[PDB]
């Protein structure tokens, strides 16, 4: 029974490196979406600076 | 074994490559002491616009990339591969990938300007090195040297 | 230029502010320059079977030949030896037979092997003092 | 089936440190110092046929089989009165 | 610059200016003196093929 | 050079033979102090001169086994040996290190060698009381165990840079810097050294180890056989490697093992028995000038891969053979059949 | 339930095992069954030299 | 005994006191490969042959024996 038990930790090893790209994935988007869209708050800081109307019709 | 077996063959075949192109290299740049016995030869002034080494001058002997290209075939994607074969293919892809020692050259047909720092004596010694490597392989047909100085 | 049987003489050198004389033999030699680079490599056991031979001269022929001639001159003393001890020790006529027997039959071998190999036929004329002398 | 070790893209990941030595490790440091001792002892690196493992497999079952002798010896000098 | 190279020889070797700090070029700078050079030009001025 | 080398030898043999014979604690004492100036001469120059540097440390070696051997008071017996052993092994361990090669590794390997050797059984003769049929089979199995292990065991004396194998997941194995790569010519002269050296220490072992075995007159048939088999298999080991001076030494084997039993034989009072050994070294030498008059005959291209494989299959038999006959001559099967 | 389901589920709870007291998953080597494992054959060591003494002892007097 | 115990506490405080002066060989990263498989080899066969001593010290063998 080696030979499934060497098969399985083979997979789930490849699958525990693929959730952690997957992961990276994940928090690349949401650390673009959250530079996008900041919380409330946050929108006084914006006025006033190199980012204050960034967004244009090609994003 | 078999792969390693195949691996010495292949690194023997790049040895050959660059000893092939180290015995290249000390052909057309040889050293700055032996300039002064070319003259008056069969290779007084040999280098004409449809050689390979028309007018790169030897700026001394530097570890330089194995001209040809050395490459695995694919299937090397993310599927794990033999960990001593591939160790082994890894040294040889290293070490072999350089001539190590190999006179190189400045193109002087690719530049422009030549701004050299350091100290004098150590600048002018370089640059008179440039220069002797340049005239005692080029005719007067196809080069010329023009200076201006203090003296 | 150079001092016959040294180093040669540096370019840059005046004739004079080099040891020279009148009546000094100097040969033409090619200036001194160092290896191009030794062997780089990275395989270690392929490194083992290069750089050995540098200094490795296969088994072949000559070794065998070299330690035959070898085990034969230590045959002839050790037997020498064994063969005048027994002789003083019990004096039952054997060792001085045995003696006898290695002293003739290598000053004969000594005159064989003649023109065969010159060094071999000396080595064993020479080493053949001990049993001549042990049997006289 | 699957065999793969893709590289990992995520910074904030667990880097493996520590690592132990695995069957595969031990059998090909095992095989590379059969290789080394052969390229020294001999000036093969080819490993076609390896004289060296032979000599230690060969007093290795000089002594596997003094050891089944002393141990059968042993077993029927108990058993028999 | 790749075309219009800064070099730097003042180690016993050359270092071209590439972005960020110096990269080295060449290991062993040949450098002749002058007296060598004079040879060689003399050596030279024999020939002319202009 | 030669004079002091000279000096030393001489005055070690005189002292030796002054402390055995008068008994005189002056034997000690000037063999100490040879001793102590030789190693201290040798540990001076070593960085002035190369060769005379070596060339003391080798010939310290004498002085020191005589000293060692004689520092236990009393009678003479089994730790003066351990002793004297215990200082050669240390001594060359010392000298060995320190210095790029020069063919003195190779000599100090083996001296190294064969005295943590005769060490070990001179420990266990020490330690408890055993027949000399015990100490002869430890000697010839040390020494066989040695020579069978020379390869790997220089290799990895030579301190060869590690070979790296990367499990799965681990990151790339980085190529070693290009000093070592470098430094590589050094290290596997000092392999070939260590392998020469090695080699030698184990057929000195097992010549030590056969003669003790076979100088006595009741020595049993098995005796004979351990011993016949280990110069078999020490002549058969030079088909395996393939440098010169290992061959040379794997052959001569058997020579200096009929030397030793005849010289053993003739100093007891067994002279019949030296004039055998006499013809049997003769027979040897016979085979050898048979193998030098003809380069016809060992040769391994003059023969099939039959017989190749039948010379092959007679070394593996004898060396595997070699050690439970080794325990049947002493008795270990007797003890455990009467227990 | 199969040889499959219940290898599949002493498997993933020796991963869990590893991944408590190790601290890697990949389960290239499972040094934590070598100690168990080890532990358990000498309880089998145990067990067979005890009906060996059994036996042994139904032989003599 | 009391003597002896605190020598071997001493040795043991000494092969501490080892380990961490140097930190290279404190860390079997730095061991070779069939050193770690043996130190792996020595573990194991210890732990295992433990309770088979264990249950001869008391008296398992020597009740089979006699029932």
């Amino acid at each position: 029974t080696e030979e499934v038990d060497a098969e399985r930790a083979d997979y789930l090893r490849y699958l525990s490196v693929v959730r952690d790209n997957v992961r990276a994935h994940a928090a690349e988007q949401r650390a673009a979406l959250e530079w996008s869209h900041p919380e409330p708050e946050v929108l006084a800081t914006i006025p006033g600076t190199r980012r204050q109307w960034e967004r244009d019709p090609r994003d | 074994a078999d792969y390693l077996r195949y691996l010495s063959v292949v690194r023997d075949n790049v040895r050959a490559h660059a000893a092939e192109q180290r015995a290249a290299l000390e052909w057309s740049h040889p050293e700055p002491e032996v300039l002064a016995t070319i003259p008056g030869t069969r290779r007084q002034w040999e280098r004409d616009p449809r050689d390979r080494d028309f007018l790169v001058l030897r700026a001394g002997r530097h570890d330089v990339p194995l001209d040809a290209a050395l490459k695995v075939k694919d299937t090397a994607d993310e599927i794990d591969l033999e960990p001593v074969a591939h160790s082994a293919l890894r040294g040889l892809l290293d070490v072999q990938r350089t001539v190590r020692d190999a006179p190189t050259g400045l193109d002087v047909a690719k530049l422009a300007r030549i701004t050299v720092i350091g100290e004098a004596d150590e600048a002018r010694a370089a640059i008179r090195a440039w220069i002797a490597q340049a005239v005692t392989w080029h005719d007067p047909t196809m080069l010329g040297v023009a200076l201006a100085a203090p003296d | 230029l150079a001092p016959i049987g040294g180093a040669p003489f540096s370019l840059d050198a005046t004739l004079d502010t080099v040891g020279v004389v009148d009546g000094d033999l100097l040969a033409l030699q090619a200036v001194p320059s160092g290896p191009p680079a030794p062997r780089i490599v990275e395989d270690i056991a392929d490194a083992a079977v290069i750089f050995s031979e540098a200094r490795r001269r296969q088994w072949g022929p000559t070794h065998i030949a070299r330690g035959a001639a070898l085990a034969l001159i230590g045959l002839i003393l050790v037997g020498t030896g064994l063969s005048v001890a027994h002789r003083v020790i019990t004096g039952d006529l054997l060792g001085q037979f045995i003696v006898s027997g290695i002293a003739l039959a290598t000053v004969i071998a000594a005159l064989a092997v003649r023109n065969r190999s010159a060094v071999l036929a000396t080595s064993l004329a020479v080493t053949a003092l001990v049993p001549v002398a042990a049997a006289f | 089936f699957s065999s793969r070790t893709p590289v990992n893209e995520n910074p904030d990941g667990v880097q493996y440190r520590r690592g132990f030595v695995t069957r595969h490790q031990v059998s090909g440091w095992r095989f590379v110092m059969r290789r080394i001792a052969s390229g020294v002892a001999l000036h093969d690196t080819r490993m076609l046929v390896d004289p060296l493992r032979t000599q230690s497999r060969a007093v290795l079952t000089g002594a596997l089989i003094l050891v089944t002798g002393l141990v059968g010896c042993f077993i029927f000098s108990l058993f028999r009165p | 610059d790749p075309e219009r190279p800064i070099l730097r020889v003042a180690d016993g070797r050359i270092e071209r200016w590439q972005v960020g700090g110096w990269q080295p070029c060449v290991d062993v700078a040949d450098a002749m003196s002058a007296a060598e050079a004079a040879h060689i030009a003399r050596r030279l001025s024999r020939w002319d093929s202009n | 050079a030669l004079a002091l080398i000279g000096l030393i030898l001489v005055g070690t043999g005189l002292s030796v033979a002054h402390r055995v014979i008068t008994g005189d604690l002056l034997g000690q004492f000037i063999v100490s102090g040879i001793a102590l100036a030789t190693v201290i001469a040798a540990l001076a120059v070593r960085n002035r001169s190369a060769v005379l540097a070596t060339s003391l440390a080798v010939t310290a070696l004498v002085p020191v086994a005589a000293a060692f051997a004689l520092g236990v008071p009393g009678d003479f017996g089994a730790p003066n040996v351990l002793l004297a052993a215990a200082g050669v092994a240390a001594w060359s361990l010392i000298s060995m290190a320190g210095s790029p090669d020069d063919r003195g590794i190779a000599v100090f390997t083996a001296t190294a060698v064969t005295g943590v050797g005769v060490l070990l059984v001179a420990g266990a003769a020490s330690l408890w009381v055993i027949s000399s049929d015990v100490i002869g089979c430890a000697l010839v199995l040390l020494g066989l165990i040695v020579t069978v292990q020379a390869a790997q065991l220089s290799a990895m004396w030579a301190r060869f840079p590690l070979p790296v194998i990367p499990a799965p997941g681990d990151p790339t194995p980085a190529a070693r810097p290009l000093s070592v790569l470098a430094d590589l010519p050094r290290r596997v002269r000092v392999s070939q050294a260590h392998q020469t050296g090695v080699i030698a220490a184990g057929v000195l072992l097992g010549v030590a180890g056969s003669v003790a075995l076979v100088s006595s007159a009741n020595a049993s048939p098995w005796a004979w056989y351990i011993v016949v088999a280990a110069a078999a298999g020490a002549a058969l080991r030079a088909r395996v490697w393939d440098s010169a001076a290992c061959k040379a030494w794997l052959l001569g084997h058997s020579y200096l093992l009929a030397v030793a039993l005849l010289v053993a034989f003739v100093i007891g009072d067994r002279y019949q028995a030296a004039l055998w050994a006499l013809a049997a070294l003769a027979v040897l030498v016979l085979v050898w000038i048979v193998a030098a008059l003809n380069p016809k005959i060992a040769s391994p291209d003059t023969y099939s891969l039959p017989m190749r494989r039948m010379v092959g299959f007679l070394a593996t038999g004898l060396d595997a053979s070699l050690i439970p006959v080794m325990a049947l001559l002493v008795g270990l099967f007797s003890l455990v059949l009467d227990r």
